[PDB]
RNA sequence: UUUUUUUUUUUUU
């Protein structure tokens, strides 16, 4: 195996509903990790929903209702550029400019609620000079980037001299 | 059999037929090879 | 030649003595049933898949094998041993890269069973065009399907239509035609049902035979009698475009049949459409011969019908009937004298006997030779 | 062109050994005008 | 600020005359 | 592999923003994530950081900021030649052109804007040059290193008597 | 007038 790089458009857009409103980060990896507990999706992209699950998660702001009524809070998230990704999972094959759409129901613990998210990948061609995934991360926010990558199922490496590179899946 | 030759050119021919039925086979067979 | 030239099975082994067949093994068996379950549940399955899971899962079946195996020059098995249903053509490896799919981790065994039986079904389903008999078909796919793994739901709903375009494809037919031999040879296992999918492909394109054999059989005479019938050198040159040495007719167990899907012939010279003089006449003398599988032939066109009408009709009351009257017996020989003798008008007894044998005809169709003998004979 | 749609071209194609029917067509008397056969 | 994600900023700008 | 690379640098610094900047800390936090989204040379990431650091410790003041209070605006300007310990292994060649990047800095209390305009491009000269590592006069203290680290860099203060860069989890 | 085809025939006796 050897690492191998891709360039391809994302676009992003999730979203989270509960109630006893929803503290600390920790429980967001914990609940939106849960999101393709019964997967239906196209398989050859799983590394990349995955990785886009966490970009989302990383990033989702909570809606004004939240700091208004604590009824019924909401957490949302939307993304939209281009990347390029370096992985060794093997070699993919043609992409689509498709969209997916996935909703599930989630309990941990004392938090309960709904998960629906939608996403779009697709390969470019062009020769752009698109930014590495990992740049799309705040660093605001979270500690540690095993660990994190862990709680979604997704092994990743340091490289010393670069930026992170994919092992495989853990699932 | 029968020899069918064309008029015209005295050459040889042999109709034979579709098969697009199955053909027949006797016990003998069965109880001849195993 | 704005036409096409023909082909010979028999002239395919001249070169070559094995029948390539490509696919795809690199992904598991469950990873394409997920595949093809998932597609045609959405619809957008590729074809691939389709070939690559009909090979993953007509591979453990097999039979024994009583008598001589052989066709064209080729041997399969002997007596005493096992083989399967890809032992009949050649396989290689399938290059350059494939499509993806929608994955699924959760697809019992039990419901490979009739999946094969379903793919080929819509094969089958997916050549002819009319509404009709199209959902009599993907209704009786559905009943198969039901006798055996009933709670059997439709796939690939009755919207846009998919399955349709298969039939362009070489390796999903060449599948097809080596399922529907194998199975027709051994017509006692428990699985011949797969053979309801795959049964248009044995004789296909190969109309000039069949009606050939039918005229054989409802004239009753033999064969040489009825080649001697013909009185016109428009359907010799057909007569002898069939008739070759090679080219193995009359061995149920051989290659011809499937010289379609194959591969082994690319026109096949037993077509309805570069033998329409010849199908005209055999099926227009089995329509005046009290037939019922002569009133929804086509009418083939750039074809001169004054000529083979007379020579039908004159055959028909030949083999129906047997100046001093007609000569009883039936032979040429001796009826092109009473035809001569007494110039080329047909006789009103004639014209009459070929007037009651189509007075009733409930269903017609639009280029059918039951219209043609409706319209001119019923006058 | 008016002959082909009226004397179709009837005769023996296929001989069994030696028995070709063979015409028998020497009389001269038809006699009038009326339409000749052949093609 | 007790919890996570509840607004950042609202980079729009109040705090003026 | 303890490598030596030598390069010419040139950085230019500014920053805007409201609220005038008052401790250093603030500053370092804002301008350590000047690349939000770098889509500039892949090999070239490390030491652009490295020479972020420099600028950092050259954060000054203009008479607009003498001028009024509510138009917070700070320069800064370095150029020379130097070359860096470094355990990376290999860097790929290095050309010679200007880049430039202008981001939105937001860290709460502070909000605004950064720019930075750097160059560093390779010295085929054979001449031996002092350590890039020494070159500041901000000596600061034993705590070096948690600067660098605030940034992203880490960097050593064993027996090597040097900050020699070590690593990548700059995120953090 | 993509491509072939030409019983809105056919699991099998």
């Amino acid at each position: 195996n050897q690492l191998r790089y891709e360039k391809f458009f994302f676009t992003v857009k999730m979203t989270v509903r509960s109630n006893r409103p929803f503290r600390t980060y920790s429980d967001v990896a914990a609940a939106v990790s849960h999101w393709d507990h019964m997967y239906i999706g196209m398989a050859g992209k799983r590394p990349f929903y995955k990785i886009l699950a966490f970009l989302g998660s990383s990033n989702l702001k909570a809606t004004p209702a939240v700091l208004a009524d604590q009824g019924q809070p909401e957490y949302h998230a939307h993304c939209e550029g281009r990347a390029y990704l370096p992985h060794r999972m093997g070699k993919t094959p043609p992409m689509l400019n498709v969209p997916e759409h996935f909703r599930r129901p989630f309990n941990i613990g004392l938090y309960k609620g709904t998960i629906e998210l939608t996403m779009t990948i697709y390969d470019d061609e062009s020769l752009e000079a698109a930014p590495m995934i990992w740049d799309h991360f705040n660093s605001s926010k979270f500690s540690d980037f095993r660990e994190k990558a862990l709680m979604f199922g997704l092994i990743v490496e340091k490289k010393a001299s670069g930026a992170w590179v994919l092992d495989s899946i853990s699932h | 059999s029968v020899t069918v030759k064309r008029i015209i050119d005295n050459t040889v021919i042999v109709p034979k037929l579709p098969a697009n039925e199955d053909p027949v086979e006797y016990p003998a067979d069965y109880f001849r090879k195993s | 030649a704005n036409e096409d030239p023909v082909e010979y099975p028999a002239d395919y082994f001249r070169k070559s003595k094995e029948i390539p067949l490509y696919i795809n093994t690199t992904k598991s068996l469950s990873d394409l049933r997920g595949y093809v379950y998932q597609g045609l549940k959405s619809g957008n399955v590729s074809i691939i898949h389709v070939n690559s899971y009909l090979y993953g899962a007509l591979k453990d079946i097999r039979g024994k094998l009583d008598k001589d195996w052989s066709s064209f020059g080729i041997n399969i098995g002997k007596a005493g041993d096992t083989i399967g249903i890809f032992d009949l053509v050649s396989l290689k490896a399938l290059d350059g890269v494939l499509p993806d799919g929608v994955s699924d981790a959760s697809r019992t065994s039990a419901d490979d069973k009739w999946l094969p039986l379903y793919l080929l079904g819509l094969y089958r389903v997916g050549r002819t065009q009319m509404p009709e008999y199209r959902k009599k078909l993907m209704d009786g796919l559905t009943n198969q399907c039901k006798m055996i793994n009933e709670q059997f739901e439709p796939l690939v709903p009755e919207g846009r239509d998919i399955f349709d375009v298969w039939g362009n494809d070489s390796n999903y037919t060449k599948i097809v035609a080596a399922v529907d031999m194998f199975f027709h040879m051994f017509k006692k296992h428990e699985c011949a049902s797969f053979r309801y999918g795959t049964i248009v492909s044995r004789f296909k394109d190969c109309a000039a035979l069949a009606t050939f054999g039918h005229l054989c059989k409802i004239t009753g005479m033999s064969t040489e009698d009825v080649t001697t019938w013909i009185l016109n050198r428009e359907v010799a040159d057909e007569m002898v475009q069939m008739m070759l040495p090679g080219q193995e007719i009359d061995k149920a167990d051989s290659y011809m049949p499937y010289l379609i899907d194959f591969g082994l012939s690319s026109k096949s010279p037993y077509s309805s459409v570069k033998n329409p003089a010849f199908h005209f006449w055999g099926q227009l003398t089995a329509l005046l011969l009290r037939s019922t599988r002569a009133r929804n032939a086509r009418q083939p066109d750039d074809i001169e019908y004054t000529s083979l009408t007379t020579a039908g009709l004159l055959y028909a009351y030949a083999v129906g009937s047997s100046t001093n009257a007609p000569p009883q017996g039936r032979d040429v020989v001796e009826w092109l004298g009473w035809f001569e003798d007494q110039n080329r008008k047909p006789t009103p007894d004639m014209m009459q006997y070929a007037k009651r044998a189509v007075m009733s005809l409930q269903g017609l169709r639009e280029k059918t030779i039951g219209k043609y003998a409706k319209s001119e004979f019923d006058k | 062109a008016y002959a082909v749609g009226s004397s179709a071209d009837l005769a023996q194609q296929f001989c069994v050994g030696d028995n070709k029917y063979t015409p028998d067509d020497s009389t001269g008397g038809l006699t009038t005008n009326a339409p000749p056969q052949g093609r | 600020k007790s919890y996570f994600g509840v607004d950042e900023m609202d980079t729009y700008d109040p705090n003026q005359l």
